[PDB]
């Protein structure tokens, strides 16, 4: 029964991402995950192309945040654009682990 | 065991330095901090803002609150 | 011992005396603080 | 031309560590005693005649 | 000599005049009605903290 | 205003400061009132997100104002000339100038608040009828 | 390799954690507080061991003694407030440690945040002996509140107690006991401190960004070790502010009277660095149960990596988390405050609001916050 | 559970970072605490150390401690056949022991002044408005006779005599004796013996920072060359794709 409170909770979200210091660096919120094993294992499943971008904007980001300068206003990460490209492989892996832990119970 | 041949795998990234001799410890110093340090102590100071406001509060309130107790006494009771 | 003199090394031991000479006098200017000498003092 | 003053300094003292540290060995000589006579005579100005320096007189050789 | 002088001065202070009414009061109330429980000290404690700061800043040009 | 008006003097800072807090707080809401009511928000949401901002913000100018203006009249402790205020009055600007991101605004206000603030409290030693 | 003075030496190889070793290029100032930490240790360390050249254990003379250290000796005097002043900055740089990992995700290495814990709590230790050391009113009175706090145990507590104090009281007993125990627990430290460094040493130092640096990492010796000697220059700077022009103003007591038994402050409290606890501990009516909820505030640390919500081991990218730790931080700043006051209504009221706080925020609202903030992101 | 009053931060040469302590006054305090307070409060760690400290010449504060031990000598600290002479000994205890010296204060002990500037909370300042401080008994207040009242004791209370009061001494000088004008010279006194190391630590201080100064400047300069590489770099991602 969400019309309202999902356009509202759509907007919330918005906020919390330009708010976001993520949004600021110019890292897609996938970049921000805290690397553990299961985000370690989607991280390697990744495309050439995908990872090397990866790679790229945290070298970017951790080149900023060493400067203490962020990046121009139009260089920015819009919302509106969320790649959530680990997602789908992230998902997985903790799918197949999940699997695994199951299978194991008797 | 080799910590600097083993961290990661970057593909096409270009860096590129300038030598220490060659350049200033600080370019354009004052330009560039007054707005860096201005701009991000903005931020700071909104996400910790919260916290040190009532720190503050708090403790004018204990000040008052403890030495009013102790100041008055006998003019309540007679 | 015997190996280690040679006819060749001659040039590293005199880089090394002004290298060497160098260090030697920080060292008596190291030592004449904590040591002060009225003498020193004087110089 | 000339070299700046540092470019001269550079190239009498510090090219060779050797002379470098020979250099600061002199230097931490030569600064330590112009620092105390400096750095001393601008704390005693700041607390003139309270010091017993400054006081020896009164009871002294009659 | 020095010090009494200027402990007056102090208490002659608006602010001290205003504030020593308190121990006006209360020196009678406490005097009259002697049994209660009521303390004149605590009533000095503020008289005193105001006559102290002033003193203080005249009463050490005064000595040696 | 009776209320804040007991100072006393600029004891316990708290005390007049949640007053000033309130007098704040409720000029922000007249000043929301209108504001809804001569430029229609359209969508209500916004009209609470508007409210909220005015409100706020007047209500942090007035706290800050009051803690301000007691805090130097519990330091100074000169404490009762006019200027004793006016610290407060620049202040002020100044917490307006934060939310509104701006120099500019934030430095006027400095200065007019503050000069307006300080002829409150010279009115308040020369009894000034205003009406 | 031939003549790689490095390598050559098994040793010196060893050596090569300062000098080569990946780290990370973004790095706030605050990771200089760990190397800081370690000069904390040496100087305290140096200078216990000319104070300790100059003490005595015993009753009649530790005043003395100390006053002697002060006054007769040459140069002592600078040593022993060198040393006083050092603790004090010690715990300031130890509680900056501490914050930076419970911001940034370094607790993430369990590992190395159990090692960190078992320092702090060591580290803790000592202070609290070596104030007793010099035998004044305020270290007499705090060695028999705390000790004793200990015999709110049921069963063994008070015998504990006085095995502990060896005896019914803090005679020169307990006093030698306190100064053989602080001079051997720093020496301990420093294998606990090159233990954490080992574990350390495996996975390398987070970051700001939260994320994996191993794209971009910078030789430790050119860059670090010049951040590392200006960061030692600051620290000196406020050891020798603190102990050159306000020597005492840090150190609250001023009690330099020596020990009557009879005695008391009314105002008996620990230093600054034990304050929190204080406070936590007298929100509790029962003795018991403060004394549980005072292990409760330090302990509570190996908690956080299990309480961890998040996706984003970095607190950088999450608001929200942001403002909750901020408050801690202050609600910390608030109890210590409380510390040094008369244990009166005014006080007890808010610490006691300040004691839930602190527990809510390590125990519940951070929590939630790391998950809903997720929940915005959609993660 | 009584309000205690507390201390001006009196104007006092030393208030300041770079401020030393005046000597004459050092001096002048000095015959204050050896004739007006010598003789219920000791100073243990003090010894007959004022030479340079306190300009008393070497012959000059020798003589002083000569006549002391004189008569004070160390008859009471227990050197029997002991004399005028010797430097090494410290400043002669009031009394034989502690106990003794609550009976001649009745039930109160003569806190050593040594440290009292540094012991109890508060400082020169209050121990000047101690001395200074002596008010009239609050209406309604009683007092037994030892128990004078005094504006700034804790317990509102103390057992102290006529601590200083106008030409108690004199000074060698002519220093003009008031009440005041000699605590002014105690405290500072005082001062000294709680914290000589610091007078002559605070003139360290004053080059410590200025040695701070140029050394924290120099390390940020070498720290930034260090550190310029790192800012400097360019980093850039250049596929076929
Ligand atoms: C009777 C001899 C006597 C002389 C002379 C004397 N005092 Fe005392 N003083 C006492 C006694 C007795 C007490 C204890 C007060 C109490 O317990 O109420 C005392 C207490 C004090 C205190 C109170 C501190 C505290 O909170 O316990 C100070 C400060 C002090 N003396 C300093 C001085 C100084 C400085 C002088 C010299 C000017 C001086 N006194 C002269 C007897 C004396
Ligand atoms: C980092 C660990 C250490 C900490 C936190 C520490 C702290 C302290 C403190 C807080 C005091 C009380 C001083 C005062 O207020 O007067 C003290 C005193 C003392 N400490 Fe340490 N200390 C440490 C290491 C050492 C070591 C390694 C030694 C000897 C090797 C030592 C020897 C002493 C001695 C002999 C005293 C008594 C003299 C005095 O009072 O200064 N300490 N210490
Ligand atoms: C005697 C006290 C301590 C010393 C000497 C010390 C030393 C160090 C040093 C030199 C480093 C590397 C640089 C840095 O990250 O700052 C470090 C990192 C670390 N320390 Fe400490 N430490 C001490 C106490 C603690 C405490 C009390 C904790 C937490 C309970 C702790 C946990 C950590 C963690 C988690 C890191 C790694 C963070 C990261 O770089 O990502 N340490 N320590």
């Amino acid at each position: 029964a969400v019309s309202a409170s999902s356009r509202w909770l759509e907007g919330i979200r918005k906020w919390y991402y330009n708010a976001a210091g993520f949004n600021k660096l110019g890292l897609m919120r996938d970049d921000t995950i805290h690397e553990n094993d299961d985000v370690k294992e989607a991280i390697r499943r990744l495309p050439e192309n995908l990872y090397d971008d990866r790679v790229f904007r945290i070298k970017r980001a951790l080149d900023l945040s060493m400067r203490q300068q962020i990046l121009p206003k139009e260089q920015w990460t819009k919302y509106e654009e969320d790649k959530s490209y680990l997602e789908p492989y992230l998902k997985e892996v903790i799918r197949e682990r999940k699997e695994r832990e199951e299978w194991a119970k008797k | 065991g080799r910590q600097f041949g083993h961290l990661t795998r970057v593909r096409h990234v270009i860096t590129y330095s300038l030598s220490p001799f060659e350049q200033r410890a600080f370019p354009h110093y004052f330009s560039k901090g007054i707005p860096n340090v201005l701009r991000r102590t903005r931020a700071c100071i909104l996400r910790v803002a919260p916290p040190f406001v009532a720190f503050y509060l708090v403790y004018t309130w204990g000040t008052q609150e403890f030495e009013k107790s102790k100041r008055k006494n006998p003019a309540a009771y007679e | 011992l015997t190996r280690f003199l040679g006819p060749r090394y001659r040039q590293l031991a005199r880089n090394w005396v002004p290298t060497a000479s160098l260090w030697g006098a920080v060292g008596a200017v190291g030592l004449v603080w904590a040591t002060d000498w009225r003498l020193i003092l004087d110089w | 031309v000339a070299p700046t003053l540092t470019a001269r300094l550079y190239s009498l003292l510090f090219r060779r560590t050797s002379t470098f540290a020979l250099t600061i060995v002199v230097g931490a000589l030569f600064f330590e005693r112009a620092f105390d006579q400096g750095a001393d005579a601008i704390y005693e100005h700041i607390n003139e005649g309270k010091l017993w320096k400054h006081i020896k007189h009164k009871y002294e050789n009659k | 000599d020095p010090l009494t002088t200027v402990r007056e001065q102090c208490e002659q202070l608006e602010k001290c005049v205003k504030a020593r009414e308190r121990l006006e009061l209360c020196d009678e109330r406490v005097s009259s009605r002697s049994q209660t429980e009521e303390d004149c000290t605590e009533e000095l404690l503020d008289f005193l903290h105001a006559r102290d700061h002033c003193v203080a800043h005249k009463l050490f040009n005064s000595l040696k | 205003l009776h209320k804040y008006s007991d100072i006393p003097e600029g004891t316990e800072c708290h005390r007049k400061a949640y007053a000033s807090t309130s007098i704040g707080g409720a000029t922000g809401l007249i000043v929301s009132a209108y504001s809804i009511a001569l430029k229609p928000p359209a969508s209500f949401l916004e009209g609470v997100a508007r409210t909220g901002r005015y409100t706020f913000t007047s209500a942090a100018i007035g706290a800050i104002f009051g803690l301000t203006s007691c805090i130097s009249a519990q330091v100074r402790e000169k404490p009762d000339d006019p200027l004793n205020y006016f610290i407060g009055g620049c202040a002020g600007g100044l917490t307006l100038g934060a939310r509104t991101r701006s120099y500019g605004i934030g430095a006027a206000a400095c200065a007019y608040m503050g000069l307006t603030a300080a002829l409150v409290k010279m009115g308040q030693l020369e009894g000034w009828q205003v009406f | 390799m031939t003549n790689i003075r490095k390598s050559h030496p098994l040793m010196k190889i060893v050596n090569n954690a300062f000098i080569d070793l990946p780290a990370p290029s973004n790095i706030s100032s605050w990771w200089n507080f760990g190397s800081l930490l370690g000069i904390c240790l040496i100087l305290q360390i140096l200078t216990g061991l000319f104070l300790a050249m100059h003490y005595t254990s015993d009753t009649t003379t530790a005043f003395s003694s100390v006053t002697h250290i002060c006054r007769d000796v040459n140069y002592g005097w600078i040593i022993r407030y060198m040393h006083a002043n050092g603790a004090s900055m010690f715990f300031i740089c130890l509680y900056m440690h501490v914050g930076r990992g419970l911001y940034y995700g370094s607790y993430t290495f369990l590992e190395t945040w159990n090692i960190g814990v078992i320092l702090l709590l060591t580290v803790m230790a000592t202070a609290f002996m070596g104030y007793v050391l010099p035998w004044g009113q305020m270290s007499f009175w705090g060695a028999t509140v705390i000790t004793n706090l200990l015999s709110a145990i049921p069963y063994i507590g008070t015998n504990l107690v006085e095995w502990i104090w060896g005896g019914f009281s803090v005679d020169k007993a307990t006093l030698t006991r306190f100064f053989a125990f602080h001079f051997i627990l720093p020496f301990i430290i420093m294998a606990i401190a090159m233990v954490h460094l080992l574990f350390l040493h495996e996975t390398g130092s987070n970051n700001p960004t939260g994320i994996s640096s191993d794209v971009d990492k910078i030789p430790f010796h050119p860059y670090y070790t010049i951040k590392d000697i200006l960061g030692a220059l600051l620290l000196i700077l406020a050891l020798m502010l603190l102990v050159l022009f306000a020597p005492d103003l840090l150190g609250d007591p001023d009690n330099y009277t020596p020990a009557n038994p009879l005695n008391t402050p009314p105002h008996i409290k620990p230093e600054w660095y034990f304050l929190f606890a204080y406070a936590i501990l007298r929100s509790i009516p029962n003795k018991l149960g403060g004394v549980l909820a005072l292990a409760f505030s330090i302990l509570i640390l190996a908690l956080i990596p299990l309480l961890h919500t998040s996706k984003q081991r970095s607190m950088m990218f999450r608001p929200l988390s942001q403002c909750l730790f901020w408050a801690l931080v202050a609600d910390l700043l608030t109890l210590t405050w409380i510390g040094g006051q008369p244990v009166e209504h005014p006080y007890i009221t808010i610490g006691q609001l300040a004691s839930v706080l602190y527990f809510l925020l390590i125990l519940v609202l951070m929590p939630t916050a790391g998950t809903i903030e997720n929940k915005l992101l959609k993660w | 559970s009584d309000l205690e009053l507390h201390p001006p931060s009196y104007p006092w040469s030393h208030r300041g970072l770079l401020s030393s302590l005046d000597h004459t006054s050092i001096r002048r305090g000095f015959q204050v605490y050896k004739q007006v307070c010598s003789s219920c409060h000791s100073m243990d760690y003090v010894a007959y150390r004022h030479l340079v400290g306190v300009c008393y010449t070497e012959d000059e504060a020798k003589a002083l401690a000569e006549e002391v031990e004189v008569q004070d000598g160390p008859n009471e600290d227990g050197e029997m056949f002991m004399r005028p002479g010797k430097l090494s000994d410290y400043f002669p205890k009031p009394y034989p022991n502690p106990e003794a010296a609550r009976a001649a204060n009745n039930g109160a002990l003569p806190p050593d002044l040594s440290y009292i500037v540094r012991a109890r909370h508060g400082g020169e300042d209050y121990v000047f408005s101690l001395l200074t401080g002596y008010c009239e008994p609050p209406t309604g207040v009683s007092l037994r006779e030892g128990l004078y009242f005094n504006p700034y004791f804790p317990g509102q209370a103390i057992g102290m005599a006529p601590p200083i009061y106008n030409e108690v001494l004199e000074f060698d000088d002519g220093t003009p004796a008031t009440m005041s004008q000699v605590a002014k010279d105690v405290c500072t006194f005082l001062r000294w013996a709680a914290e000589p190391e610091h007078d002559h630590r605070k003139r360290m201080g004053l080059k410590m920072l200025l040695m701070m100064g140029l050394l924290l400047p120099l390390v940020y300069a070498m720290k930034r060359h260090k550190w310029s590489v790192l800012k400097s770099r360019k980093l850039a991602y250049r596929p076929p794709k």
